[PDB]
RNA sequence: UGGCUCUGCCAACGCUACGGCUUGGCGGGCUUAGGUGGUCAGCCGGUUCUGUCCUGCUUCGGCGAAACGGUUCGGCAAAACGUCGAUUACUGAAAAUGGAAAGGCGGGGCCGACUU
RNA sequence: GUGCCCAUCACCU
RNA sequence: GGGGCAGGCUGGGA
């Protein structure tokens, strides 16, 4: 490989990627109105969207744009399926081009590195180096700040193929900021936005213990100086650069936990955080006192995977002791 | 009676692609090539007691037979064993049962228009 | 590109046949499995298998809920087809693993068409 | 008539029955299915003479019209064409002419 | 009542069925259609009997037409003759038989 | 009354193995008889799911086409007769499952 | 798929329009994705009881302080990979859906040890 | 609604 | 006493 990239979609549109996306859209989606009407005339409606892509005649459909309100409020507009499998197809020749030059420390939406091996990464790079002390940071509001400008000029130093931009300019027009959160194409054009920080963490600032997880940034360290430093830094740049408030940021010892990705992660243990735990309480108790106890025998063992990493027992016990089921 | 008429001859391209299929799969799946051709050349009094009556649940089970003709596709592309409808056989059938539907979908919208 | 929209569309039988396509995956193979002989069982087994989507699919293209009960009834036969394939085929047909899985897709077949038939008695 | 009808469509039989069994194995469920449209199209015929309710005399009348895609189908889709375009059009006159004896019967039920 | 039509009846089976195995393999179509309609018919005069709607009764005399129908055609089918004209006159009489039990019965409900 | 269903399922495991042995001389009977054997099935659960005495009548006339199909096949001759304890031993059967029947007619006609 | 509207032989329930048909044997031909969950990007608090643990430097501002996952230990980092160089040079009117490299930064890579 | 990772279920290599 | 972690307990977004 060496860089260019110009003639994807070619590739985007073979019919045998089409019907990669077009399984990968359908993964886990075939209970839905959009599967169950596309379903029908399957093979005959990839023909008919890959003849708008090969044509440059497809135009993105509207989201419906309704809100989540679960862990917090957040505008998640779902799109129909014929949009979701153009990204799917989209995002199986152009993923693969940003996820690779994407340094080995970023584990958001990546084959093989996730949420798990960002926790592991963290504390393994904890009992290395024996870090004395940690930066934990957040973008504000990442997706709705991501500059759909900047970002352009990341998504234009990749793919190069005239037509593939006008593809990824169908799925994200290079606007404004706000990046629809909700989105297969957006998942990965933040990994690559907040990737820009990484490579000034990586690359300029020299920093070579971190993680980041789309836009949490965890930087293991040794002078609590250092680190605030590097947080200035990495702000001053994701601010005047990318555009990205930090929120909440910590340069706090390891003593505090590394609140990263569901784990509060010391270098030696590793709990999970209080608001999992009491979601999946509730979700438990809930679902006793509505009827369901057999259906919780598959969470919980889903549960149980989520929390044989974590040092548990502080739930387990718990609901042992409000209802006397055997969880475990 | 120029929608019943046209949707038979558009019909008859789907027969005429689809039965040289039909008469392929072997007599393993025999039970199922019966039931395909009997859904596959069945569908014509589906479309004929549509236009020998004006009622549009006539023109429904015509929808339907069509709807079961597509399954039919999903299905033989899927049995695996002697194999049948290879996956571009189910692109191409999909692609005249859809203006087989095309015309039965105007079809309907006329009745329902009076 | 609006994928081809057939007409009279119903989730209920677009999201019942496609459950029941899982059916059929799990029990055709062991339908065409049963041996020579026991033929016309499997004919008659298949043709409840297979012939089940027609009785889910007229359902949906329809404003009759007598087309659902006839879809009950069917189902309710493939369930007996599972008893005979079992408990009265002579080798075996079927493994009583492959009944309790069977069972399982069958009943979230019948768990729709049940929501279904609720939901068009309304 | 009742026995009229038949009488006439036994002529299309006498003749489409020698063709439908000329129909080569490779198409011998199409023959089956032909020859089930064929000769059961009587049983359609009977059944509405003996109840003459008006609902038989129309599944008749597609029993007909199915029996017409049936020549249509052996003669342009059945690739080794089992029947010639004379036989289309002979047979064709022939359910015509059951066709007529249907027509007329359909209006002397729904006279009332 | 549908006990005596059918033990009438079954004399048609009796004489019909061996003649309707003999039909060549060649009109192997008519050959199952004659059989399904010969046993078969037993159903129409049975669900006839255990129930009562008149149109049962006349859904039995159409098989029963039908019947008639199959002898005229297998009589002279085709060069692999099916079935001899000797065979259709001794059948018709069994028929009618079955026909004028079939026909009084129609007549004692109406 | 699914206990129709259930004493049925006995008539079928007795009337199954001697109706797929049928040869194929006897085919179309064979085909027949195993179409009303385990099609009585449906009619059962067809009464079932609805309780019309109707219903319930179709199934009294599959199994009196069943009872048929034993006086038949007991005189389709050679080996592959219905030995008449078959015929007797599945008339007890059919019987137990008519027994059942009536009652079920009865309790729908007499509310 | 208990096929064949398919043949040769031989039978014999039978049926024959006397040709055969049928039927039985007997050869021959034809015949990895998936589902369902959950995770996480992806809450704001309030409150003290419990448990624990820390309570220093000081410039006086603040900085503080609270048994392993192969998450192993080393050694390397040539190559490949990534990244910048670069949609640059160059080719060519034009990069036009051609097109590098010298390098620079890496560790993602590599090598063994031990364990997985 | 999105993916990553995970669990279970089905299923044969 | 003040902190820091950890566990409860509760209220809202829901």
């Amino acid at each position: 490989m060496g860089k260019r990239h110009r003639n994807l979609i070619d590739q985007i549109t073979t019919w045998e990627n089409l019907l990669d996306a077009y399984r990968k859209t359908s993964h886990g989606k075939r209970r839905t109105w959009g599967y169950l009407e596309f379903k029908e005339y399957d093979l005959a409606n990839l023909l008919a969207l890959q003849a708008e892509l090969k044509a440059g005649n497809y135009e993105r459909g509207p989201y419906r744009e309704f809100l989540v309100y679960e862990p917090k409020p957040r505008l998640i507009s779902a799109l129909e399926f014929k949009d979701r499998l153009v990204q799917h197809a989209l995002c199986n020749i152009v993923a693969p081009i940003f996820e690779a030059g994407l340094l080995p420390y970023t584990y958001a939406c990546r084959p093989d590195k996730g949420t798990h091996a960002g926790v592991c990464h963290v504390q393994a790079e904890l009992r290395r180096t024996r870090a004395t002390h940690f930066l934990k940071s957040d973008f504000s509001k990442f997706f709705p700040s991501i500059d759909r400008a900047a970002l352009y000029a990341m998504i234009d130093k990749k793919i190069h193929c005239a037509a593939t931009r006008r593809l990824l300019r169908v799925v994200l027009p290079d606007e404004g900021v706000g990046i629809p959160i909700g989105s297969l194409t957006s998942q990965l054009f933040a990994n690559v936005y907040g990737g820009a920080v990484d490579r000034l963490l990586h690359d300029e600032l020299k920093q070579r213990h971190w993680a980041r997880y789309m836009d949490d940034i965890v930087v293991l360290g040794d002078d609590p100086e250092e680190l605030r430093a590097v947080f200035y830094r990495l702000r001053d740049f994701a601010s005047e650069r990318l555009g990205l408030k930090i929120s909440h940021w910590q340069v706090a010892p390891v003593s505090r936990g590394i609140n990263f990705l569901g784990y509060r992660i010391w270098p030696t243990h590793k709990l999970l955080r209080k608001s999992s735990v009491k979601r999946a309480k509730r979700k438990v108790a809930n679902f006793i006192k509505h009827g369901e106890d057999e259906s919780l025998q598959r969470f919980l063992a889903s549960w149980s995977g989520h929390a044989q990493w974590a040092d548990t027992h502080n739930l387990f016990t718990w609901m042992e002791e409000q209802y006397g089921i055997a969880c475990h | 009676c120029y929608d019943q008429m046209l949707i038979v001859e558009r019909y008859e391209r789907v027969i005429s692609y689809l039965y040289p299929i039909a008469q392929s799969i072997p007599r393993k799946h025999g039970v199922a090539r019966e039931m395909f051709l009997k859904c596959l050349l069945g569908q014509v009094e589906l479309f004929i007691v549509a236009g020998k009556s004006n009622q549009v649940s006539k023109l429904y089970a015509a929808d339907a037979g069509l709807a079961m003709l597509r399954f039919w596709l999903r299905f033989l592309a899927g049995i695996q064993k002697p194999h049948a409808m290879t996956p571009h056989q189910v692109e191409t059938a999909q692609v005249l049962i859809a203006e087989v539907g095309r015309i039965l979908g105007s079809w309907i919208a006329r009745v329902n228009r009076k």
